[PDB]
């Protein structure tokens, strides 16, 4: 029914370290596999966090605020999404303090989140910056994905795609420098060729069919047309269906259906154009006057994605295909070919500009490779985001937990009161990364970390982590181990906003 | 630690329980391994009885009750369809593998070390095949033992002789000049009324459907193959028309004028027949796939014509290959172009049925292996045998190399990674030699359904040691040493090295699992 | 097909039995192996609490529910009456060679032939002892690594260097002239009053009952001793009379009659002090063993002679040794001839209780060994120590060979058996393989102990090789490979040749077992 006192509490943190200790062995290039029963008796043997906690079902409510927390992480960051709910899990499992020592939890929030105005300071600090002009740093830098992958045969040609895509979208003229790759950067698969065709397209793809054949099949100067309104006959404000029984009146609704498609197209013709694109769907009577017009007929295409037409061609939107004046016109636009590459229709209006977006083109020899490489080059994108809108990397391999974790300790020794045992917990939370690390790999754990921390102390606090293939001790300047500080930063963030969010509730109530 | 209307493992015991579940399954395929291994029966519920040995039968047409077991029979799916052998040994491997790695994990090893030395073990092992493989020249004195190894696995040692030569010739017979080959070519016909062993060659095709008339030619030794798709029975008003009509007989009437537009091109079949050598001592064959008239039947029977109805979309487009006679969609456009050639067509009469064949042809680019038995599973079972033999032929003329049987290379692989120390880390040597023993399963499994000491066999051919390669195997009949390249076992350089990749993936896959969790069940 | 009353395990489920049972048991005391390990509580149920880590008080002292492993409790009592250690690494060699030989059985091998394969390793492996064994002279660093590795696995790492010391120089004042070594030479005295680490040498012999009375010499530097076994007490009448008494006046005149059988032999020590050398700078000992009234006490003390009461008969032959005078059974025939001589005689004062001490010694050919705790567990554990230590060093001297630790020749002898083929049988390779497997448990057992992964320190001690003959070991401190020589840790000749014969003998029986009967239980 509900609950209430210090249940919820204690009830949060086991829900909450229950999702955890499911994805503690799902960390690193050595992660572990998980087996899930279906319930037809079938078993899916996935390695990976989010489709794991995907599949799972779950009763407690804080379980599925941890899940969902975690989908917003893929949505924004497609990399350190696991990290999250195990630091998450690992801040809130010290139950010393929040129960059996009677502390309020404002006094524990509190400090939770002076410690995280600390570690974010501190991972600043261990950062260094990137030359993103030189394409080889981002290589290595991307290779974080690529390895352990099927591309890895092509690993150079996942970066090129990736590097150069996003830095087309990168709009840094308004300042903040906002990246889209949702919008800006639609990807499109092409059956035929292999994985080395796959290449960037340097304009918008629409994936319309060709439904005559009189159309036009290559052109070297494209006049591209853009209008939201329908190419079809006038009705009414409502929704009414026509309903006529006698023939005479037929013919003058027939007449009124046909002049007004017919004066409607004779305007978009006027221009002498190639290629009419329409928001809204095209009639069969409005599409016998783009075939004796030899132009090619386009429909269904979104506001964004025709947006991106004007910009690239300089095509004008117009409400309606009357107003059409002589500026909607695709001049300087490449070439526009529907050619059937590998049994389906491709409209490829690319040019000799960068309008602030692209489409990729993956091709392949099998939607199943061609599956496989499209989920590979979607964090390889993400990651040129992450470091393209904030060039600093963090040391990587457990070196960033430890490092900041010897910050706290230190900086705990001033701190007078009875937030220091929590705020010091927090630190001994961040030693669980390379804990699980150093688990995978079978080496021991209390032997390395114990070592990994006296680094620390007396070497660079910016270098000295963990190796997860070898399991021994390795400097990130000697292994490309690097990642990004914005994935960081959120990830250390959405750990102690999720804990502290878990901590805040001490009533699951029920109610509408 | 877990929600309500669900089940979590969390500690290792739910490695055991995949542990547990490769060993049963292992247990289970080991006792139909080899000739001399027994068979196992496939009850569909519904009534159908099935015998047979292949693994991959045994795993994809047998549903398996454990969750954790029906994993592995998915692989062996894959590995049939690489290869198309080597997935019972595969089972085999992965349940010794795993029962290996079980010994050391108790001792408090974590699993991955163990999976790094299989990834060592495997690069070893694979380089060491490269060195036992006899690239040999394939004839058809070496294909023989290749089909033998194949066929002896998967049928009673009676009809070994007889699918032997069959299966051989078969696929000689598509390929020359290092041409691409395809089992596709060959096509595989069963029939009923005959003994097991009347199992025998067919250099043509076998049709379903035969002649209907009586004045048909039971056997045409010459004649030019018409390739037809047009229905030449009763079919609607060709012409912008209808049934204007006033009675029955009218409506009768007006067929006759329906049937004109088939009737007439009847007699553009005859003329054609007439002008392309319609003389004495010749014939000529059509086998339109569409139905045809009864009347119109009588006009072509009374020429000597050997027509055929109602075909499938199988038998023309083999007919057409072998035969090289075009499809004519229309007779209006009927021209000797189209028209193909071949040798013998005759209709062999069987006790119930019937079937056409289109007997010497010079070079159809497709054959078909008649297969003759009483019942319906033995028919089954010999099928399967004979796509494992021609595959199996298939590999070693591909693939030339072939490497030998008996247990010879897995008992030579496991001495190289013995002899062979630690490189990519100290305690990876564990699992190497859980990889070492896991190959020596082969000869061990060999011993038992051949009925000796499991000990004594893998001892013996352990202990032959020589300065020169040396490779020995079981010996079935004997359980002695056996230079299995000597006697002529041989087995292909694919199924050994598919196994060593399929053998360490699924072994290293299921020990990195670590919890058995419910998505909703 | 049974009787009533009766119960058999025909199959093989009577080695599944007794192969648990040493599983068990070796898994009880694998956690008490050397000073690192664990140590056990022993409850007599009535209150009394003992700790040690020696397997044989593990096994003849505690109970043990099982009945097979109630047969390998008393191998430990064999074992520890040969050689006085190596009984708990006995146990864990029985339960991994049963453990190694199971999974052979499990594969269809006869007990038999396994039990062939340990008699061949066994004689292999007492010949490997035979080449490292060092015939290293006995001196005191040599045997102080000998002592320090036998008392640091009793001991909390702070009595080893107190009590080695004192073990070493207990044997070497009684090892002179090449005599057999007999330890009934010293004697074990505990005392309570005082802390644990204050335990030290005697050089002669300590007894309970002392000089009581206040005109006592505290030390007396040299006396006469003269050895009796007279009570100097109210005593029975010794003549051709009896006690004839009218009231409690007349009865108190025959003690006064009776006490006159005392009266002129007390006079009769004062004489015999006055006569041999009753000068000054001279002295008088009794050490009559027999009670002695306070007038006799009283009386010798003015004359100042120390006069000891209630002693054991064992004190009083050792007190021949150490002073020359042999004991008189009646004073009446006193004589010079019944002294002896020593130097200083002192009393030491505890807390409460007060102890005699007869230090500085002519010829004793015998020592005392004064143990001192605060507790009386400790007292017991401390003394279990000594006596292990003791004939740690015996075996040493009585067999001048020693070989090293650590582990270290278990790892030798594996890889020797692996490179050692039989003679007999090729089977025989199997049990081989079960014993050389088996002795690498005392290395990870240790590695376990000192809380290091059981499979790095193996494979790294395993893995150290050079071209010249090196040893390796376990470092219980790092876990990294040790060479037992250069580090002074040496173990018997004696104990690792009783343990192959041991172990080989009772896992050979316990395999052997075909069937257990039940004969009326
Ligand atoms: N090659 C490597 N060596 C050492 N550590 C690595 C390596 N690759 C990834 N890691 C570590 O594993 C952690 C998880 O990486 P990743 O799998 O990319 O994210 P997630 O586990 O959230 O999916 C990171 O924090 C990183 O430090
Ligand atoms: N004379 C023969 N002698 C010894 N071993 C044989 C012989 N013929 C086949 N074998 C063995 O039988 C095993 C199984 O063969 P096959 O049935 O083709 O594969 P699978 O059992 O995996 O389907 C092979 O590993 C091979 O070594
Ligand atoms: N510091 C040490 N380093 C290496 N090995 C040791 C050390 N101390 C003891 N050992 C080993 O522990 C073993 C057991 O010693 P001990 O307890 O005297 O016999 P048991 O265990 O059979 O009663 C010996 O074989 C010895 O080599």
């Amino acid at each position: 029914k509900r609950e209430s006192g210090r249940k919820v509490q204690s009830g949060n943190i086991n829900a909450a370290k229950t999702i955890a200790d499911i994805i503690r062995t799902c960390l690193g290039p050595k992660s572990m596999m998980k087996m899930l029963l279906d319930p037809m008796g079938g078993i899916v043997m996935t390695n990976d966090g989010n489709a794991i906690l995907r599949e799972i079902q779950v009763q407690h409510p804080a379980a599925k605020s941890m899940i969902e927390i975690s989908r917003t992480q893929d949505e924004e960051v497609g990399d350190g999404t696991t990290s999250v709910i195990i630091l998450a899990g690992e801040m809130l499992s010290v139950a010393e303090h929040f129960l059996e020592q009677q502390m309020h939890p404002t006094v524990v929030i509190s400090a939770y989140r002076k410690a995280l105005d600390d570690m974010i300071s501190t991972l600043k600090k261990i950062s260094i910056p990137v030359d993103i002009s030189d394409s080889d740093m981002m290589l290595n830098i991307i290779n974080s994905s690529i390895t352990t992958k099927a591309i890895s045969r092509w690993s150079s040609l996942a970066c090129n795609i990736a590097l150069d895509a996003v830095k087309m979208v990168q709009f840094e003229e308004n300042g903040r420098k906002e990246i889209d790759i949702k919008k800006y950067a639609r990807v499109e698969k092409i059956p035929g060729g292999i994985i080395e065709d796959s290449c960037v397209l340097r304009g918008v793809m629409i994936n319309k069919d060709v439904t005559h054949p009189r159309m036009r099949r290559y052109i070297k100067n494209p006049r591209i047309v853009l209008l939201d309104s329908s190419l079809e006959y006038k009705k009414g404000e409502s929704q009414t269906d026509i309903e006529i029984t006698r023939e005479e009146d037929f013919t003058r609704i027939l007449q009124m259906e046909e002049e007004y498609i017919q004066q409607l197209c004779e305007d978009i013709i006027q221009l002498k154009p190639d290629v009419v694109i329409t928001e809204k769907g095209i009639s069969d009577l409005a599409q016998h006057y783009l075939m004796r017009a030899n132009i090619t007929a386009i429909r269904r295409v979104r506001k964004t994605d025709n947006n991106r037409i004007a910009r690239a061609c300089g095509a004008r939107i117009v409400s309606r295909p009357e107003e059409l004046r002589e500026d909607d016109v695709g001049t300087g636009a490449g070439l526009l070919e529907i050619k059937k590459i590998g049994d389906e229709y491709f409209t490829f209006i690319t040019d000799c500009k960068d309008p602030k977006a692209c489409t990729i083109l993956l091709r392949g020899a099998s939607k199943e490779i061609l599956s496989e490489v499209e989920r590979n080059l979607q964090d390889a994108m993400q990651v040129c985001r992450n470091v393209l809108l904030d060039p600093q990397l963090v040391p990587g391999g457990g070196a960033s937990e430890m490092a900041v974790a010897h910050a706290l300790t230190e900086k705990s020794k001033a701190m007078t009161g009875v937030e220091q045992w929590p705020y010091r917990a927090v630190a001994q939370a961040l030693e669980v990364i390379p804990r699980t690390l150093i688990q995978n790999c079978g080496a021991s754990t209390i032997r390395l970390l114990t070592s990994l921390r006296a680094k620390h102390t007396q070497e660079n606090c910016e270098t000295w982590g963990v190796n997860g293939e070898t399991g021994t001790l390795v400097d990130m300047k000697e292994l490309g181990i690097w990642e990004p500080l914005a994935v960081k930063l959120q990830t250390y963030k959405t750990a102690v906003e999720t804990a502290v969010l878990l901590l805040r509730i001490d009533d699951i109530v029920s109610g509408h | 630690t877990l929600n309500p209307k669900a089940e979590v493992a969390r500690a290792q015991a739910a490695l055991a329980v995949n542990i547990s579940a490769a060993r049963g399954l292992q247990d289970v395929l080991r006792t139909n391994l080899g000739p001399k291994g027994t068979m196992k029966m496939l009850v569909s519920g519904a009534g159908d009885i099935k015998l047979t040995k292949d693994g991959n039968v045994l795993l994809h047409e047998m549903q398996i009750q454990h969750p954790t077991a029906s994993l592995i029979a998915k692989v062996a799916t894959a590995q049939d369809d690489i290869t198309g052998d080597g997935t019972t040994s595969n089972v085999l491997i992965i349940g010794e593998l795993l029962k290996q790695a079980d010994l050391y994990i108790s001792e408090g090893l974590h699993p991955r070390i163990i999976t790094e030395g299989f990834e060592a073990a495997k690069e070893k092992a694979l380089q060491f095949l490269e060195e036992v493989k006899v690239s040999r020249e394939m004839d058809r004195e070496t294909l023989i033992d290749v089909a033998r190894t194949s066929l002896r696995t998967k049928v009673h040692a009676e009809l070994a002789d007889v699918l032997t030569e069959a299966v051989v010739d078969s696929i000689l017979a598509i390929k020359k000049q290092d041409e691409p080959i395809d089992l596709f070519m060959i096509e595989i016909m069963e029939m009923k009324h005959k003994s097991e062993t009347d199992t025998s060659l067919i250099r043509g095709l076998v049709l379903d459907h035969g002649a209907r008339h009586p004045d048909m030619k039971k056997r045409v030794e010459d004649a030019y193959i018409l390739t037809c798709n047009v229905s030449l029975e009763y079919e609607k008003t060709e012409v912008n028309s209808g049934f204007f009509y006033k009675s029955a007989e009218e409506r009768e009437k007006l067929v006759k004028a329906e049937r004109k537009f088939i009737e007439d091109r009847v007699k553009k079949i005859i003329e054609l027949k007439r002008k392309v050598c319609g003389d004495s001592d010749k014939g000529f064959v059509v086998i339109n796939q569409k139905g045809i008239d009864p009347f119109s039947l009588d006009a072509l029977s009374k020429e000597g014509i050997v027509a055929l109805r109602r075909a499938k979309r199988r038998n023309m487009e083999r007919l057409t290959l072998a035969c090289g006679g075009v499809a004519l969609n229309s007779f209006d456009d009927l021209s000797p172009d189209c028209l193909g050639h071949a040798g013998l067509v005759y209709e062999y009469t069987l006790g119930e049925e019937k079937f056409t064949f289109i007997e010497k042809c010079n070079n159809p680019r497709s054959v078909t292996l008649l297969i003759k038995g009483p019942n319906k599973h033995t028919l089954t079972q010999i099928k399967d045998a004979v796509r494992d033999g021609l595959r199996a032929v298939k590999n070693a003329i591909d693939d030339g190399c072939v490497v030998p049987g008996a247990g010879a290379v897995e008992v030579a692989m496991a001495e190289a990674l013995i002899k062979h120390k630690p490189s990519v880390k100290g305690r990876a040597q564990l699992g190497v030699q859980a990889f070492a023993d896991a190959l020596l399963i082969i000869p061990k499994v060999l011993a038992q359904n051949s009925g000796f000491d499991l000990q004594e066999t893998l001892v013996k051919i352990q202990a032959e040691h020589s300065e020169s390669g040396q490779l020995v195997g079981v010996d079935l009949n004997t359980g002695e040493p056996m230079v299995a390249a000597e006697v002529g076992v041989w087995d292909n350089y694919c199924v050994k090295k598919q196994l060593l990749h399929s053998c360490t993936v699924i072994a290293t896959n299921i020990l990195l699992v670590d919890e058995i969790m419910r998505a909703g069940m």
